[PDB]
């Protein structure tokens, strides 16, 4: 009786000494809620976002 | 990190519940029947709950640890480890208010004592069998 | 039952291995020896009576 | 003497002083007769014609007749059934067992659709489905496996008047529970006051008068029926309601809460619940019980399975007279009955749903579902276009049958460790299951032995675990009443001459009459000798009646006892606890490679083997044409010849061997009913579960300390105790999303060293010995595309090896296992074999090992002694006799007196007497002890088999006399003196032991609790699914539960860090376990524990229940 | 009135309340069973893990009762070191250095 | 008196601390993380739900249906029945076997709600938290070692 | 009397809630074709 979560665990080692630079965007709903999303730097920013 | 010293149980509020969650599940689907991948805005959605695999987004845009802590602009799942699927919670925004069962049915009823109402009658209220007056002028 | 057990107790020698085991304190009370030789005694009802 | 039946018997001399009027019945009749009653087999037809000819009717006929006819609500059409009929089985037994197909036969039913308004009959022969068929041995075969339907003890429907006391009032409160089958109860109780409660369907009581007026009794008729009854007239005054419909409306309100009452609805609903049979049916047994208890009908046949007003009013008046303290009672139109309370556990009230009754009930519920479907579609479908082919849906019936035989607590897996366990799994009564009480609902009072068990259910043999009393077995001579009760034979004695007219009584007639004892002095004429006689009365009392009122007599001793317990010699000397243990562990012996018959035994060693089924029996007399190790061709007296096929090295249901080798020669003449080939645990016809070993009873060097047993290496050298265990491994090549897997030799990275044993297309070669972790079935699956770690890419390119996109999941033989490979059974889709959906190729490999005896395996005799083997000594350091013969095992003495099982001593002494052989020198008459010995027992040969029946065996004086003269072995040397002891020589030191030691020949088995099945270890292995705890159960690697009590024990020591370890970094610290393994491998210090993955799951669940369980840091 | 409170807390409250205007609360010793004594404890984790988990959990949630994590059970549930035996600060914080004479010897 | 004592035990509980009693009624229902209610692919291409997915599916179905009913314009009877079923679904989610009948599944087996995972002898609170299967362990049958 | 028992049964708990829904729908009767025409014209 084996089982799996339909996922894969990568045996990679953390590399916090350098990551790709990440920009941060601020999205806002209609009712005055603020949300911060650390989007990718070399990526497009979708003005309409599901927060 | 340890340094555990106290645990404070307490009645959670709606503002706490929708502050715990990372998304709003709004579709009664779990997995696509043919490709065996979780559905969007479902009970297993990667955007809401985290990636199934390790450091991979849903459309596979970002597949390395160099891309971490960020959210793929298209598919919307934030690229991290896969243990977050054991910790990140969701929430359902109910369209009508509901009452908790522990504070109504468990004897002695707590709604009954708080409001000075009989449970034999409180059941008639909350299961839509009898009216109540919330204000008389 | 009492008097059968007493007669059995006064009949045995000291080097008898059953009574040697019992009197040594190693294991077993004398009632098991009384049930082995002599009289089983009074046996209980399923309800608890005799 | 001897057996004098079952030709081909071993000449086994018997110590039986008394006679055996009735031979033991067909042991497996409780299964076969019940099933052929269900079918309606002609043998059952003629037996029923012999014993009640008036209604010869099978169970399928009963369910069909109670079903027929089926009408719509309009009443303009009907559907009926008749004549159940079977074809032959579609496949034989062995092919069914090999190819995993259930052993069944089609059921053909004649259905008739009748229309009322225009008038037609639509008669067909509708295929009702495959019906599983019981084999010759009393077992069903489902999906290749063998299953046994265990007979169930239930509480019979009827009327049961019971009393309680009220400590607040000190009054006798009487009540009745008229419990039907699948109906609604009604209880008439007398409460604290002098009123009578008539609670109907569990809801808030009733005075009688409401129900009496509901049926249509006015107050004058209630006075006329109940005049003397003070409580009834008091309740008539207390009625506070006049008018029959005035009572009916109150009943409707109490029984239909939330329903607008109408006069017609209340008039019809009371009749619906109790008189309209579609929602109320107390069965044939219930009807018989009620009309016998109340004496309503005497010679009338059983019909109208519902209640009647006469029965209800008779019940009420019986209750009121039983509270009045009456002794007997006459109902008008019926013979009077005694007024008494009823025992909940007396066998007159505790019936036995056998296999036929259970399968009939399952068929009844399937037919009910099918009937709902058919009467739904009678209306919606157009008239003058339909036929029973279009109306009948057989899917729910076959679904119900399949759901009964598979996944039900009573369709149990057939337990074959030895043939005796196969015999005793059948003939077993179980009080738990669907329709019966569960173990948590089980009280203490149901688990006792009521005095009505004598001759109907053995009080010894019950499982020792949490099932004691809930599971027992039928007696040897027991037979089943057609109404589900347990009859018992008795010898009728008239005016003091013991006749031979054997009559069968259930428990009720055992109450009415009076019963004597078989071990009584019959004076060769049926006449008793002493007037003052041992006798049983109704309530279990034992007295001394004169030898004139005895009307019934026991058929024989050992009638109270079961089959397995009847095979214990000197049982009457054993205590009931150790006798229970001996009976429960006599069924756990394993089939050895030699299977030598016991020296001392009973008369049930022969008849528990020819009936168990695992001994091939010559069907009809003739001469042997030819023999082999595979088949026996017999030549019948009239032309025909028959080939009996053997079953060589077939795996049992618990991994043991099931060899069958012949015991006949090429010129021998056989008779019908003769043993022609021994079985797994059979020797020349009779059972042999163990070996005869030379036994001493001394405590030797502390190795036989506290039930431990030492053995000689002699049992290892000559394979005395050595079993052949056959294990079955299976693997299927199914389908998958990425493609299809293949059973091939193209496996990913493994050296070609381990591919030597595999044949050209996967699976191993037959006979290649395997060790733990070897490859059995080369099977590889696709994996897809996963990006590799960079260092894996570099290391692959360094040696040039490719990605090898497929992933190996081969059938590796699990850890802690070795042995040869007997047979390989491979299915395929290419041969068009029956495989489940999405499966391409199945293959099973049978790996067998010759498990010898070792230190740790469990050994046991026949009297509840048991022990793990402490030490296998060499042959030289073992206490040997004066002739140099070493003893084989050495038990302990301190376990004998305190367990009250000295039968093992007696079986020891007689064993030696049976080995050396005796000769009573009757030169001047016969000695005093041997006066009542049977003939040809005054002398015996060495190794001569003997037998002591259970409750009439060797007397102690006769044992002394036999032990006195025990003629010498080869020289003039009487090794064992009159006391039964011998002068042993210490094989280790050399000096003789200062005191003589008991020696003898004891028969000892090898239990199925071997070490190799129990030894278990895990450093790291698989992990659980939702929680991240280690798995368990030894099927995987698995770990031991460090439970709550061990947590308390470690807290009490003050052991803090060890507890922290055992609860954090060995079970749940998901990031910490890899750290502890790394720190151990690299030689560093064990990392500090973190928070477990159990507390975090608890935290997330608590947050899921809208409880803000936040941690404040400090 | 009718509520059951620890004797030490009762005495401490009386010492606090004799000042700022003196009035004594009247108390009577009670002998209670082991079930009710165990369930009426100060920590909600242990009582909830013992028996009647639903009611203990819900009334603890109402009371907002903060556990202090100082028994031998709530310290086992969360996996940190228990406050008994080798877990208490008297033995858990021992500084071990080689002795001066043998440190000089080395 | 006694009724006043019992009530005050709840009323004063809400007065002493900072809990508003508004949390007794519920507006947003949290959802447990997926890995605590996993959907696994067993060997054989099968699937095993964790029995909470069905209760959550019922709750989401009834909430979405209520949303559509209210947005469309629906009568008082249908909307009130839908609200009552939303209440019953949430009740079944938090604690099965309390109100009405236990919400059953296939084979007429009662479902396991969130309470039935905290409660019980086999629930987390009692064991699987106090007693656990452990690594670096084994077991075996035992014999006497009189020379040790 | 009988109508009093009818009114008493009219106010029950009915914990099933399908029976509660059925007793709720029992309030409103059926309609025939002409009133269907009238309702259709009105809507
Ligand atoms: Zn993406």
């Amino acid at each position: 009786l084996r089982g799996s979560r339909l996922g894969a665990v990568s045996y990679e080692t953390d590399r916090n000494h350098d990551l790709a630079p990440r920009q941060i965007a601020r999205y806002r709903t209609d009712n005055g809620e603020e949300f911060e999303v650390p989007f990718a730097d070399d990526a497009e920013i979708p003005g309409t976002w599901l927060c | 990190v340890n340094f555990f010293d106290e645990l404070r149980i307490g009645l959670a509020t709606a503002e706490d519940i929708r502050q715990w969650s990372y998304g709003e599940v709004k579709k009664p689907e779990t997995i696509n029947y043919r490709t065996l991948k979780p559905e969007k805005d479902g009970l297993f959605c990667e955007k809401i709950f985290g990636p199934t695999r390790d450091w991979e987004c849903y459309c596979g845009k970002y597949k390395r640890v160099r891309f971490k802590g960020i959210i793929c602009e298209r598919c919307g799942v934030e690229v991290t480890r896969a243990k977050v699927r054991r910790e990140r919670m969701g929430h359902i925004e109910l369209a009508a208010p509901v009452t908790h069962i522990w504070y109504f049915k468990g004897v002695p009823s707590r709604l009954g004592y708080l409001l000075d109402l009989a449970p034999k009658d409180l059941e008639k209220i909350i299961y839509f069998a009898a009216y109540v007056i919330t204000s008389v002028d | 039952t009492d008097e059968v057990g007493q007669a059995l107790r006064e009949h045995y020698p000291d080097d008898n291995p059953i009574i040697t085991i019992v009197d040594s304190g190693a294991t077993g009370n004398f009632t098991q020896t009384r049930t082995l030789a002599g009289m089983k005694g009074l046996v209980t009802n399923p309800k608890g009576e005799f | 003497s001897s057996n004098n039946s079952v030709p081909g018997a071993p000449n086994r001399v018997s110590f039986a002083k008394l006679r055996e009027p009735l031979e033991v019945p067909g042991l497996l009749d409780v299964q076969t007769d019940s099933f052929e009653w269900l079918i309606g087999s002609p043998r059952w037809r003629e037996s029923a014609a012999e014993r009640g000819d008036v209604n010869p009717v099978g169970g399928l006929e009963e369910v069909l007749y109670e079903l027929s006819p089926i009408e719509d609500f309009s009443g303009s059409m009907s559907l009926s059934f008749s004549d159940p009929r079977f074809d032959d089985v579609k496949a034989p037994v062995d092919e069914c067992k090999d190819k995993d197909m259930t052993y069944a036969a089609p059921l053909f039913v004649t259905a008739e659709f009748i229309n009322n308004n225009t008038g037609e009959i639509k008669s067909q022969t509708v295929f009702m489905g495959d019906f599983p068929m019981m084999t010759e041995k009393g077992t069903f075969i489902i999906n290749g496996t063998e299953r046994v339907v265990v007979s169930q003890l239930v509480r019979s429907p009827g009327v049961y008047f019971d009393e309680t006391i009220d400590k607040s009032t000190d009054k006798t409160l009487h009540s009745v529970k008229v419990i039907p089958s699948r109906g609604a109860w009604l209880e008439f109780d007398v409460d604290k006051r002098d009123t009578v409660g008539v609670r109907i369907d569990r809801k808030r009581r009733q005075p009688v008068t409401v129900l009496l007026k509901a049926l249509g009794w006015t107050s004058e008729q209630i006075v006329e029926r109940f005049g003397f009854s003070e409580i009834m007239r008091s309740t008539l005054e207390k009625d506070n309601t006049v008018g029959t419909d005035e009572a009916l409306l109150d009943i409707y309100r109490k029984l239909r809460p939330g329903e607008p009452p109408t006069k017609e609805s209340a008039q019809t609903l009371l009749e619906n619940l109790f008189f309209k049979e579609k929602r109320y049916d107390l069965a044939r047994v219930g009807r018989y019980k009620v009309n016998k208890k109340l004496g309503l009908h005497v010679g009338e046949p059983i019909t109208s399975s519902t209640l009647t007003e006469e029965d209800v009013v008779a019940t009420i008046e019986y209750l009121v007279r039983l509270h009045e303290g009456q002794t007997t009672m006459t109902v008008p139109g019926g013979v009077e009955v005694p007024v008494e309370t009823d025992d909940i556990d007396h066998f007159g009230n505790r019936r036995l749903r056998t296999v036929g009754e259970l399968i009939q009930n399952q068929i009844r519920v399937g037919m009910s579902r099918m009937e709902r479907v058919v009467r739904e579609r009678m209306t919606t479908q157009d008239v003058e276009a339909i036929t029973p082919q279009t109306l009948i849906n057989i899917r729910p019936v076959v679904a119900a049958i399949k759901e009964f035989f598979g996944t039900s607590q009573l369709s149990q897996f057939m337990d074959q460790n030895n043939p005796l366990s196969g015999l005793t799994h059948k003939r077993r009564l179980s009080a738990l299951g669907p329709g019966g009480l569960s173990r948590e609902r089980a009280g203490l009072e149901v688990r006792d032995v009521h005095p009505s068990h004598y001759g109907r259910m053995c009080p010894i043999e019950t499982p020792e675990g949490p099932n004691i009393g809930l599971i027992g077995s039928l007696s040897v001579y027991a037979r089943v009443n057609p109404f589900g009760f347990i009859e018992t034979p008795y010898r009728k004695v008239v005016d003091g001459v013991v006749s031979d007219e054997i009559v069968y009584l259930t428990a009720d007639e055992e109450d009415r009459h009076v019963v004597a004892q078989a071990n009584s002095p019959i004076d060769a004429d049926g006449r008793f000798v002493e007037p003052r006689v041992l006798v049983r009365r109704k309530a279990g009392e034992v007295e001394y009646v004169p030898s004139s009122e005895v009307d019934y007599m026991d058929v024989s001793p050992r009638q109270m006892v079961s089959v397995a317990t009847a095979m214990i010699p000197f049982l009457e000397h054993d205590d009931a606890n150790r006798a229970l243990m001996g009976a429960n562990m006599q069924r756990q012996a394993v089939p050895l490679v030699r299977s030598e018959a016991p020296l001392v035994g009973t008369g049930m060693e022969l008849r528990a083997a020819i009936d168990a089924g695992d001994v091939v029996v010559a069907e009809e007399s003739g001469v042997i044409e030819e023999v082999s190790a595979d088949y026996i061709t017999v030549m019948h007296d009239n032309g025909t010849r028959r080939t009996y096929r053997m079953r060589k090295f077939a795996r049992s249901n618990h991994g043991t061997c099931a060899n069958q080798c012949p015991i006949v020669d090429a010129g021998d003449r056989v008779e019908a009913g003769q043993v022609i080939a021994d079985g797994p645990c059979t020797d020349d016809g009779e059972m042999a579960l163990g070996k005869n070993l030379l036994v001493a009873i001394m405590p030797w060097e502390g190795h036989n300390y506290e039930d431990a047993i030492i053995l000689s290496n002699r049992l290892v050298e000559e394979d005395v105790l050595t079993s052949i265990h056959i294990e079955e491994h299976e693997i299927d090549a199914r389908d998958t999303k990425l493609g299809a897997e293949e059973i091939t030799r193209d496996i990913p990275n493994i050296s070609d060293e381990v591919l030597a044993d595999l044949d050209e297309r996967g699976i191993v070669r037959i006979g290649a010995e395997v060790r733990d972790g070897d490859i059995l079935v080369g099977k590889v699956t696709p994996k897809g595309e996963t990006e590799l770690t960079p260092e894996e890419r570099l290391l692959r390119a360094i040696f040039g090896e490719k990605a090898r996109e497929v992933r190996d999941t081969s059938l590796k033989v699990p850890h802690g296992e070795s042995g040869k490979v007997i047979g390989i059974r491979v299915f395929s889709r290419e041969d068009e074999d029956e495989l489940p959906a999405g499966v391409n190729e199945l293959v099973r490999v049978y790996v067998a090992q010759k498990r010898k005896i070792s230190d740790g395996d469990k050994l046991a005799g026949r009297h509840g002694n048991k022990g793990v083997i402490g030490k296998i000594l060499p042959v030289e350091d073992m206490p040997f006799l004066a002739d140099g013969t070493p003893v084989d095992i050495i038990l302990n003495t301190h376990g004998v007196p305190r367990r009250m099982n000295i039968g093992q001593i007696l079986e020891t002494h007689l064993g030696w007497c049976a080995h050396s052989g005796w000769k009573v020198d009757a030169a001047k008459g016969v000695p005093d002890w041997a006066a009542r010995l049977p003939d040809e027992l005054l002398e015996a040969q060495p190794n001569a088999i003997v037998s002591t029946p259970v409750f009439d065996g060797a007397q102690e004086a006769e044992l002394q006399g036999l032990l006195s003269c025990t003629l010498p072995n080869r020289d003039g040397d009487v090794l064992v003196d009159a006391d039964g002891k011998a002068m042993l020589f210490d094989g280790r030191s050399g000096e003789p032991f200062p005191y003589p030691v008991t020696v003898g020949y004891m028969y000892i088995m090898k239990l199925h609790h071997l070490v190799d099945d129990k030894i278990h270890a895990r450093s790291t292995g698989p992990y659980s699914m939702i929680t991240q705890q280690p798995l368990g159960g030894k099927a995987q690697f698995g770990g031991q539960r460090f439970g709550e009590m061990e947590c308390w024990a470690m807290q009490a020591y003050g052991a803090a860090y060890t507890l922290q370890e055992l609860l954090t970094i060995k079970s749940d610290d998901t990031v910490g376990r890899v750290k502890v393994y790394e720190a151990i491998v690299k030689g560093e210090n064990i990392p500090e524990p973190g928070i477990p993955e159990s507390f975090k799951v608890l935290l997330k669940e608590l947050q899921s229940l809208c409880l803000n369980v936040e941690v404040l840091s400090s | 009135p009718g509520s059951l409170i620890d004797r030490a807390e009762f005495e401490a409250e009386n010492r606090r309340v004799v000042a700022e205007g003196g009035e004594p609360a009247a108390g009577r010793p009670v002998l209670m069973g082991i079930t009710k004594a165990s369930l009426a404890t100060d920590s909600w984790l242990s009582a909830a893990s013992f028996q009647e988990t639903t009611r203990v959990l819900t009334d603890a949630a109402i009371n907002c009762r903060s556990d202090k994590l100082n028994g031998l059970k709530e310290n086992v549930i969360i996996g940190k070191l228990i406050p008994a035996g080798t877990g208490i600060n008297r033995y858990r914080n021992i500084a071990v250095q080689p002795t001066e004479e043998a440190r000089a010897a080395a | 008196k006694l009724r006043a004592l019992k009530r005050l035990k709840v009323v004063a509980a809400f007065q002493q601390s900072g809990n508003s009693p508004m949390g007794m009624v519920l507006d947003a229902v949290p959802v447990i993380p997926p890995e605590l209610r996993p959907m696994v692919q067993l060997d054989g291409g099968r699937f095993a739900t964790s029995d909470l997915n069905d209760l959550y599916r019922r709750v989401i179905n009834r909430n979405n249906r209520l949303k559509r009913l209210i947005d469309l314009g629906a009568p008082e009877i249908i909307v009130n029945n839908e609200k009552r079923m939303l209440q019953e679904s949430v009740d079944a989610l938090f604690d099965n076997g309390r109100r009405g009948r236990p919400v059953t599944g296939p084979g007429n087996r009662p479902l396991k709600s969130l309470s039935d995972l905290l409660k019980g002898k086999q629930g987390r609170f009692r064991q699987n938290l106090l007693g656990k299967r452990v690594d670096y362990s084994g077991r075996s049958v035992i014999v006497v070692g009189p020379q040790l | 009397a009988l109508r009093q028992a009818r009114k008493d049964a009219e106010l029950t708990a009915s914990a099933d809630s399908v029976r509660a829904y059925l007793k709720q729908i029992g309030k409103v009767a059926l309609l025939n074709a002409e009133e269907e025409v009238e309702l259709a014209k009105r809507i």
